């Protein structure tokens, strides 16, 4: 294969060639470059048709109605829109919000802004395996609790939350439930016609779509409402104003179409490679799996390596393009209870559509002799 | 003239841009030549639906806009 | 030529072939598809380099420093960011904002949102050539005035505001000045090292870049600060969080580079084509120029046709892809702000030119307008009334 | 070792990601082989500047980080 080997699909993925060649047809003069807001001519009407096709492809993946799909600039905005939008709309019912310590920054920082605006937020600590204890969640809920935000798949450790149960808990108490599904979309099955989720965020560049585009699911029945954060013409049915980037939208739709198609087979292959990689390193003396092997995403493997200096670990695996989630170490691992040194020598392996058996075996061997020769030079390992 | 529609679409209660959104999706899952009865009460549809026909190469068979609810017979081009 | 003829560059422009050529290199596996935030490997570091190049290309166009450039999802966001960001940061000094009734929705709607948040906003009526009277602007300013937002070039009538003068008025009183330059960028010369503008918004798809990308200039000296409206990691120096769309940013940068280069020549050519169009229709009996021919953008021509039904006007000129500014119903809020009655505003056409516009297309347009207005006025009971 | 720099760069007062932003730009209008003296007091530069050299294929001639201000001599590769 080629070097370095890309094992950072969770940071972003390459745009699928099929997705890319679709986008190319909605940019230049002899393409559908029109503005989907120009109602007086066909350049705009045809651009709107492409937008609608992509809107339905996105909806079909998550089992929603196209009218529930609101286009954003990405998952960051979607998380901001959902949380701030619901928090502001339902503040007359209360101002208390519940979330998790291991949520993506888009969620955590949004909640922090809301605290500065008078809202009260509870950040729940997860279990050692990353799972939220639903009884601790229940104990946090109150009369004035209006909103809960807990992600489907964790982007660092890949742990899967029980969003169905959480939805049941929320709906029963009239609490709005938001789910950040940026990592789960196109990986774990999602059906909003069954799920009791009110708001759900997803992106494009995590499932081989382009960066700079995303969407927000807003439940139509029972009707959920939000206050727009982006003003200027009341586009997206009053929920997100601005020109619709057709080429981006088309790319995201096409990506969601392909996902629905190759989902079952691809995720089998992924967790197959995922188990192949863990089996190949699990017998190294002092390594630790962060998350859950049996109910984690099929594409993420977060492993901690003991008695090795973190800085040098990332250099020893120079042949791999991975992530440590880091001067300061991952706030997610810190939340799990990892001491700062252990968190620094933790590697997040994320697999994808181009990952092969060959690359995994090469990775397994690289890890074996890297950890071995690092612990040789390690005064740290000598004391162990 | 509204007697033999192949498909029907209850768009009552829907407001722009929803009516046309539902029309786009329904017309896409239709065979070329089939007909769709569209029932709406969004005043904007008196402009939007014939516009959908003009700019999207479809045929507007018959409309009813002199009272509520409105009625539009569309034939997929 | 081909039909219909595209004369709606103000709504959006086609992506330049060179621009799309560059964008396609930052997408797939064999390109630079990396995340500019991945500091642990090369995929991230070289995507970040491309972002920097495009960031300097953008800054060089408007005579700013790259550190003053904040990437957004478009001009709408930039307008929201600037106005809400400044209003919130400087609210201890006052809660009064001033703007124009002819501003783009992104500015107007953002202001109404701040109004329901406790802010007080003054919407100034323009003179009927579109120009804001600076004396009425000054009369609106107060102790508690923290922010003024007035656009460079109007998107509907193309009128140019004296942003330098407005900047002087603002800086002298310690008032933040925001300019929406979405329509003026790459068309009128801009130098922030001279201009007294604190915040300026621009886009990509108005200047042959791709939609879904934009930027907000935030003045570095004298330092101007704003509250971020998008949270999640504090990217863009804490002013706008979220992943950086490399291919988009590269496209906008390449477009701004091309702009700086072909600006002087292209604008003279468009100014010529614009004058060619007006001179070919100005002698029609009851037509009116909306804006200012001598200090209006070189690319925009908004004309009113009297004694014709507006609805049929758009249908008669179906060979042309233009705009009336109508909303959805009712007519342009910019035109009625100028004082046009609903009927006249309905029968107004905004011709906007671009770098694909030919003399051949303009002459076709001239003939079509002459022929169509004459044809319509014949069938027009309204016109019969005028002839008496 | 710091005596013969072709170009200088006062990055004092700058904070990540600014210092590296200014380095990218300055290195861009530099001839391959010329040297740049970077003065900085941003702690992150101790990591970020050699990182700029590693991932951008440039050569770090000499660093000085035992106090303020820091000093980095790079040679355009
Ligand atoms: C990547 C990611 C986001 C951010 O998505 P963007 O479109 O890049 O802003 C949010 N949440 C999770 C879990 C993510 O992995
Ligand atoms: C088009 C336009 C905008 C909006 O630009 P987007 O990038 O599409 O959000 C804002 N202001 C003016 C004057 C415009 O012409």
């Amino acid at each position: 294969m080629k070097l370095p080997i890309y094992l950072d699909y969770s940071a972003t993925t390459p745009v699928d060639p099929r997705v890319a060649e679709k986008m190319m047809q909605f940019m230049t003069m002899d393409g559908t470059f029109g503005n989907p807001a120009s109602r007086s001519h066909r350049f705009g009407w045809q651009a709107e048709e492409a937008v609608d096709i992509a809107r339905n492809q996105i909806a079909d993946l998550v089992g929603a109605d196209p009218r529930e799909i609101v286009f954003t600039s990405g998952a960051t905005e979607s998380d901001n829109l959902a949380i701030k939008g619901a928090a502001n709309f339902y503040q007359k019912k209360g101002k208390h919000i519940i979330t998790s310590k291991t949520e993506h920054k888009a969620v955590l920082d949004t909640c922090r802004q809301l605290e500065r605006e008078g809202f009260e937020v509870t950040y729940l600590a997860p279990q050692r395996n990353g799972i939220i204890d639903l009884k601790e969640l229940e104990a946090a809920m109150r009369d004035d609790t209006i909103l809960v935000s807990i992600m489907h798949v964790n982007n660092e450790i890949g742990v899967v939350q029980d969003i169905a149960a959480i939805g049941e808990m929320c709906r029963a108490r009239g609490i709005i439930y938001h789910v950040d599904a940026t990592q789960s979309v196109g990986k774990l099955p999602i059906d909003l016609s069954q799920l009791k989720v009110d708001l759900m965020s997803f992106s494009g560049h995590k499932i081989y779509g382009p960066k700079g585009i995303g969407a927000l699911y807003v439940r139509r029945k029972p009707r959920v409402r939000i206050e727009a954060q982006m003003h200027g013409g009341g586009h997206e049915r009053g929920m997100r104003s601005g020109t619709l980037p057709v080429h981006q939208i088309v790319g995201m739709g096409e990506a969601y179409r392909i996902a629905k198609e190759e989902m079952a087979t691809e995720m089998e292959r992924l967790r197959g490679l995922r188990n192949r990689l863990w089996n190949g390193i699990k017998d190294i003396e002092e390594v630790y799996l962060n998350g859950d092997l049996e109910h984690g995403a099929p594409n993420i493997l977060n492993v901690s390596f003991n008695y090795v200096e973190g800085e040098s670990l990332i250099m020893a695996l120079k042949d791999l393009a991975v992530s440590s989630g880091s001067l300061e170490p991952s706030y997610v691992l810190r939340a799990l209870g990892l001491n700062d040194e252990l968190a620094h020598s933790s590697i997040r392996f994320s697999l994808g559509r181009f990952t092969t058996e060959e690359e995994i075996d090469y990775t397994i061997e690289l890890v074996r002799k890297s950890i071995g020769r690092l612990r040789d030079l390690s005064p740290l390992w000598e004391m162990y | 003239l509204f007697s033999s529609p192949d498909h029907t679409l209850d768009a009552l209660g829907l407001r722009c841009p929803e009516p046309v959104m539902m029309v786009r999706k329904t017309v896409r899952n239709m065979q070329p030549g089939e007909t769709l009865l569209i029932i709406a009460d969004d005043p904007a549809t008196t402009r939007d639906i014939p516009g959908f026909c003009t700019f999207m190469e479809h045929e507007l068979v018959a409309k009813e806009t002199d009272g509520l609810p409105y009625r539009y017979l569309i034939r997929k081009g």
